[PDB]
């Protein structure tokens, strides 16, 4: 059996028929160790990719970069739900959400760059009763804008000149 | 950035139509990504290979972009008939559906124009100065439960009114703006008032 | 056999006759939208080449459509989170409840969270959650809200519309006790408050029966949520024919880039790889093509769950069988896996009862017209009745008022006004 | 229209085509000129060549050869002129000829 | 470099090694005349349609 | 990031750059313990032969 991979101890076990075994949609999932036997499970090394979180250079150059769903084992470290996040701090305030990195983690740059749970919102619980209510006594009157494309670029390219010339 | 949104579909175009032409630098397994170059170096039989391989290459390009181009102009022309339902609701009338017509209760919109969009300005109402009030579903007097015609039952601590449900205008309780249905023993929050006749007084 | 379209009803029409219901039988319809899809993104160099350095020196003679695949693909997970910002994050001051759950009788124990730490969802979300249920260098992203926000902005929206109404969506949380706000939507339905306030503890427990009936369908059967269900199972069958592509030779030797490099000379072994090459290209250009289009269907349904949101949960609208069938009172939003759940509170009126009618009623020749009403009659007296609700009414000047004399109009029926 | 139409009836709207080569007038060419036959016996009918396992790379530049009077002789045979052709060599101009 | 266009009197300035310059797509823009050294700009010539 | 995006200066936000991937360490071979060892050393040092 040829491949790469974890080889981790597993609970799960074969028939004393069966050697090798897969997981569905055809991929192996465990193998019993031939010398000593027993079933080792499999589970390829993290292979997920990199990304860099920026405020800009107009703001600064500090970077701080998201290694998603890898351990910060495996190369200040903050482990999430997302990846392991390296360059920035993580914080208990909790701030709207500046720069999305997911799972509900945000960062921003406050000197250096913070990540955090984002606020939903302020925590406001209605004065709710069965014989009180609020009417308003003023008004606004609120001019708000709202911008929709309605058109494109009317290109046409022509496919022989494109192709030939 | 305010209209960030016009210049994403303007950068959807552009860089769109650089990825095309830059496909035009592309070998795709060809000795080159010139074609009079290769028709000038080989022989017509065998600069056909070379040929195929740039067409090959080049035409899934071109339908690649095309089919981009027509995915971005379904999304475009949804958004172009919510514009035109924006235009003929917001702007030629008054819109009763919410958050349609911007936020808070929508009075009027302008049209403006923008070099690939519009700009709808949202001329809504929104009421904030609160004032709590003790409140009635319903008024007890001679048992006949006293509804409101069109506001609703607000009081001072001490006294009650009846207001209209988005400004403070109390007004006394008067038959004129109050309807009658039914006894005092069948509504859960009755409260117990006085109810003013002008008829009487008026003789 | 031959399909009917359902029973040949004929109404029973007469240019006299009118049918006034006299009750109502307030229903909790369900609907289920898809407002996201999964976040994948895709290696296209790891995907194509592996972890061969010779496919990675090509792949670039061919451009830069790894760019585009995986441009196209970055843009749909954002636009599947701002899909799920733009139904769910539409309420600002994120709201509670309060401790004392009084509202008029009314009880909504199933679709307010529970404190037993579900997440912290409710009894019909963990139904739903329930009921609907990486490799090759493609992976999953996690969405940026998790469901645990979700469920709190769906609480938040829950709160707002059970304690304020529709206030919340224009400006402040105006509190008002429940069973007026519901006086007021059926002042906005029609029907006066009347109907409610002396109907106020049989409108608890139609609503709590109606509750009841979707918690036990919800419960029952497993094509309840066929939507989400559908979504699910084409995301994953659109991967997974992404992944067996890989085991395809596409006209070459072997679908491995190892045999091909290890039996063949590299020059002529060319051939195979970028037969190979062209293969997985195609392949995950058509599976970019359809992600595409299937999030255009999905943003479609994403912006009616938001359109929904606003006009359903933050109003009361007039818009006929939008907010489910019947006169649409208010809805309740529930978070699902990939989707929303609204709870249509619906008005209908049933247990019709027919009389006969009168376009106006012929007083001293004056033409008398109906302020607000119908014109019915018992067989021997005439009342003027509301137009969704029984109620007789005996005939006042207060409520008719006067348009000429009984010469044009057609349908005159000679009667007298009370005068107060 | 009608053509592309595929039609006799037409109505009213706008219709395209293909190309609009405007076809240049005359052609220019711009060669450099050195004034300088290049003198390419130097290589091939020349003194005696080296040995394999020492070949020499001789340099002709700044001159203008001439590659059709070495393919119409015959007794050059045995060409195989990889990456071009030998009837397309004339107007090919080059910097780095390598013998 | 074959190839068909309108041969303009070029403005850019080039550095005395440079022979040709391109833009982006790689299609020649700018070319040093080899005798009389100086610049010219090749534009495509009218493709539009009718 | 500046490569990537092909712009010197960048904005506020996310950009996937590159990609992550372990490195294998060493490698491992099991097969079933012992053998099934052939008597055939007693051919070779047979007393009868
Ligand atoms: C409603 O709000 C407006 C402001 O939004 C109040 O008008 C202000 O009144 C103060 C003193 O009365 C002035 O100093 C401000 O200049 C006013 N502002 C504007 C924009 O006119 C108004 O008084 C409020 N309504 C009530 C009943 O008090
Ligand atoms: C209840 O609301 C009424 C409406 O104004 C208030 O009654 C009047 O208050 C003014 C002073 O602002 C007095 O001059 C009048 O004599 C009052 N009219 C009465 C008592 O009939 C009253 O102040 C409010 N009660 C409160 C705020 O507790
Ligand atoms: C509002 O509901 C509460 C209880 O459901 C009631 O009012 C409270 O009643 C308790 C005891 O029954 C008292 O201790 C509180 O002081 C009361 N508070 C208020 C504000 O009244 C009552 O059933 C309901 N009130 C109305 C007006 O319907
Ligand atoms: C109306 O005000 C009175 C004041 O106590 C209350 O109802 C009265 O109850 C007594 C017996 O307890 C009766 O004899 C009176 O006839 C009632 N008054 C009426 C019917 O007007 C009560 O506070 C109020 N009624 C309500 C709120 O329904
Ligand atoms: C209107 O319909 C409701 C049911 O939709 C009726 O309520 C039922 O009434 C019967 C007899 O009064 C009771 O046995 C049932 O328990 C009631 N059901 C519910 C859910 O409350 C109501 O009576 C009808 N109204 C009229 C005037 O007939
Ligand atoms: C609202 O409905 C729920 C469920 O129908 C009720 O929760 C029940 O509470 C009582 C005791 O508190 C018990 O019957 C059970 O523990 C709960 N479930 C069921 C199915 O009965 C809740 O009590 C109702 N609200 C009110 C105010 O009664
Ligand atoms: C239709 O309804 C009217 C109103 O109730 C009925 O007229 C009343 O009938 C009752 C008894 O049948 C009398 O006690 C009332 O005095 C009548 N009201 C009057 C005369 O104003 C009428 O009988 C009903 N018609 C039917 C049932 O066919
Ligand atoms: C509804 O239609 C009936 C049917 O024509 C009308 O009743 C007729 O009335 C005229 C006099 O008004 C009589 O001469 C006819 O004999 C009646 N027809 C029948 C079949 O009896 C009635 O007037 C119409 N009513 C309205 C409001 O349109
Ligand atoms: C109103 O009642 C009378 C029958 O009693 C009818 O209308 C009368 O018509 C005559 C001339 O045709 C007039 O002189 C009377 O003044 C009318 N009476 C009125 C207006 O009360 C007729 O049947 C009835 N009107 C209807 C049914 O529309
Ligand atoms: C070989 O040297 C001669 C110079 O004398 C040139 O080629 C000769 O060409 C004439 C007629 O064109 C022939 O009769 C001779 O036989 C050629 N000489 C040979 C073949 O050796 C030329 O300069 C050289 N040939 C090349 C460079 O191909
Ligand atoms: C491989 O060899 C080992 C020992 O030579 C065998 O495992 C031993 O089993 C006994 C009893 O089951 C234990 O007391 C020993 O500790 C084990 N040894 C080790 C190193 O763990 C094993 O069975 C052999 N594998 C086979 C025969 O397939
Ligand atoms: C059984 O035969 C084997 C295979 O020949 C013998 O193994 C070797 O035998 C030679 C000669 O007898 C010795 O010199 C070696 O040292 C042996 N190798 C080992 C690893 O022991 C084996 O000795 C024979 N058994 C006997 C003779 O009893
Ligand atoms: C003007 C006024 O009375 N406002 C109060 C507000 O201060 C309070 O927080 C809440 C009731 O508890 O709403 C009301
Ligand atoms: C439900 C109900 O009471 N319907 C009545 C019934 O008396 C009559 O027969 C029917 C038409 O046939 O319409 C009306
Ligand atoms: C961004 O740069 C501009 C000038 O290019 C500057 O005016 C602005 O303040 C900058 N934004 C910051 C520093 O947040
Ligand atoms: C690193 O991966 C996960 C993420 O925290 C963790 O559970 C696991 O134990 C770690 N692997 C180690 C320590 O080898
Ligand atoms: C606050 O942050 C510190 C350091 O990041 C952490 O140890 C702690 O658990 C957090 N929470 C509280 C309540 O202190
Ligand atoms: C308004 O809210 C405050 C806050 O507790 C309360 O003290 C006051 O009694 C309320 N007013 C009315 C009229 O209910
Ligand atoms: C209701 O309609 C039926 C027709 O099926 C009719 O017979 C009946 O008389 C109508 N009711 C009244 C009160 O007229
Ligand atoms: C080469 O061409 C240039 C063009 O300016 C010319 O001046 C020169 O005389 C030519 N050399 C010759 C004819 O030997």
């Amino acid at each position: 059996l040829t491949g790469t991979g974890v080889l981790t101890e597993s609970n799960k076990k074969f028939l004393p028929f069966q050697q090798f075994g897969r997981d569905i949609a055809d991929t192996t999932d465990a193998v019993r160790d031939p010398q000593t036997l027993e079933i080792l499970d499999i589970t390829p090394c993290s292979f997920g990719g990199v990304s860099v979180i920026t405020p800009g250079t107009n703001t600064s150059n500090q970077v701080a970069v998201l290694y998603q769903d890898v351990n910060c084992t495996e190369v200040n470290v903050f482990q999430t739900r997302a990846g392991c996040l390296i360059g920035a701090e993580h914080v208990n305030n909790s701030y709207e959400c500046d720069i999305p990195i997911g799972a509900g983690i945000c960062a921003s740059y406050q000197q250096s760059i913070i990540a955090y749970t984002m606020s939903l919102g302020a925590e406001n619980s209605v004065a709710y009763s069965n014989n009180s209510i609020a009417i308003p006594t003023n008004f606004t009157i609120s001019v708000t804008t709202e911008i929709l494309p309605v058109s494109m670029t009317k290109t046409s390219v022509d496919c022989t000149m494109y192709i030939c010339g | 950035s305010a209209l960030g949104k016009l210049q994403d579909v303007v950068n959807q175009n552009a860089q769109a139509l650089n990825t095309l032409v830059k496909q035009l630098s592309s070998n795709f397994g060809a000795i080159s990504s010139v074609l009079n170059d290769i028709l000038s170096r080989l022989d017509p039989p065998e600069a056909e290979v070379q040929i195929d391989r740039l067409i090959t290459g080049r035409l899934q390009s071109l339908q690649t972009y095309v089919t981009q181009q027509l995915i971005r102009a379904a999304e475009i022309r949804a958004s172009a008939n919510l514009a035109a339902t924006k235009m003929s609701e917001c702007v030629l009338g008054q819109s009763k559906r919410v958050d349609f017509c911007g936020k808070g209760y929508h009075l009027m919109s302008f049209p403006q124009s923008a070099p690939h969009g519009v700009v709808f300005l949202h001329v809504t109402y929104v009421p904030a100065q609160e004032k709590n009030f003790t409140t009635a579903p319903a008024i007890c007097h001679d048992g006949k439960a006293h509804f409101p015609r069109e506001g609703v039952f607000v009081s001072n601590g001490t006294h009650w009114f009846v207001t209209q449900r988005n400004f403070y205008e109390p007004q006394i309780i008067t038959t004129d703006n109050t309807f009658v249905s039914g006894n005092c023993d069948v509504v859960i929050g009755i409260v117990n008032n006085t109810v003013y006749d002008p008829l009487q007084p008026e003789l | 056999y031959t399909m009917s379209l359902g029973a040949e009803n004929s109404v029973a029409y007469s240019n006299n006759s009118i049918a006034i219901p006299t009750n109502f039988t307030i229903s909790v319809t369900t609907e289920i939208l898809p407002v996201s899809m999964t976040k994948t993104s895709v290696d296209c160099t790891m995907y194509i080449c592996g972890d061969s350095t010779e496919c990675s020196n090509l792949l670039l003679q061919y451009g830069s459509f790894c760019t585009q695949l995986n441009r196209a693909l970055t843009g749909i997970a954002v636009e599947q989170d701002k899909n799920t910002q733009e139904v769910f994050a539409q309420v600002k001051q994120i709201y509670k409840t309060p401790p004392i759950k009084d509202f008029g009788g009314f009880n909504f124990s199933q679709i307010l969270p529970d404190p037993s730490k579900p997440s912290k969802r409710s009894f019909i979300e963990d139904l739903l959650f329930n009921k609907v249920t990486k490799f090759n260098g493609l992976t999953v992203l996690p969405p940026l809200l998790t469901d645990e926000m979700i469920a709190q902005y769906t609480s938040a929206l829950l709160a707002g519309t059970i304690t304020s109404g529709w206030t919340f969506g224009a400006g402040a949380a105006l509190q008002i006790p429940f069973a007026m706000q519901m006086a007021y939507r059926f002042n906005g339905i029609g029907v006066t408050q009347n109907v409610l306030y002396e109907n106020q503890k049989l409108i608890a427990n139609q609503f709590n029966s109606a509750i009841g009936k979707i918690q036990d369908s919800l419960s029952s059967t497993a094509s309840a949520l066929g939507k989400l269900q559908d979504v699910v199972n084409q995301n994953a069958q659109a991967l997974n024919t992404l992944v067996k592509q890989l085991s395809s030779n596409f006209g070459a030797i072997s679908s491995v880039l190892n045999d091909i490099l290890s039996r063949l000379d590299p020059p002529e072994a060319e051939v195979q790889i970028d037969r190979l090459i062209t293969g997985r290209l195609q392949s995950l250009q058509t599976y970019v093509t359809q992600q595409l289009i299937r999030a255009a269907e999905i943003r479609a349904s994403a912006n009616l769950a938001a359109t929904k949101m606003s006009e359903c949960v933050l109003g009361q609208s007039k818009r006929v069988d939008f907010c489910g069938k019947g006169y649409h009172l208010m809805s309740f939003p529930q978070s699902a896996p990939h989707g929303v759940v609204f709870l249509h509170v619906t008005y209908v009126p049933a247990q019709e009862k027919n009389f006969t009618t009168a376009p106006a009623i012929c007083h001293d020749g004056k033409a008398h017209f109906p302020r607000e009403g119908v014109f019915v009659s018992n067989g021997t007296h005439w009342f003027v009745t509301q137009r969704n609700f029984y109620e007789p009414q005996i005939i006042t000047t207060d409520n008719t008022f006067v348009s000429g004399n009984c010469d044009v109009v057609i349908g005159i029926v000679n009667n007298t006004v009370y005068d107060p | 229209t009608k053509c592309t139409l595929k039609s006799f009836t037409v109505e009213k709207g706008i219709y395209q085509t293909s190309n609009f080569r405007v076809q240049p007038t005359e052609s220019i060419v711009r060669f450099p000129n050195i004034t300088n036959l290049c003198p390419f016996g130097e290589v091939f009918n020349a003194t005696r060549f080296a040995s394999v396992y020492a070949w020499n790379r001789k340099r002709i530049s700044n001159c203008v050869a001439d590659y059709s009077v070495l393919y119409n002789s015959a007794s050059f045979s045995t060409f195989k002129c990889y990456g071009v052709s030998p009837t397309k060599l004339n107007d090919l101009c080059f910097t780095n000829v390598y013998a």
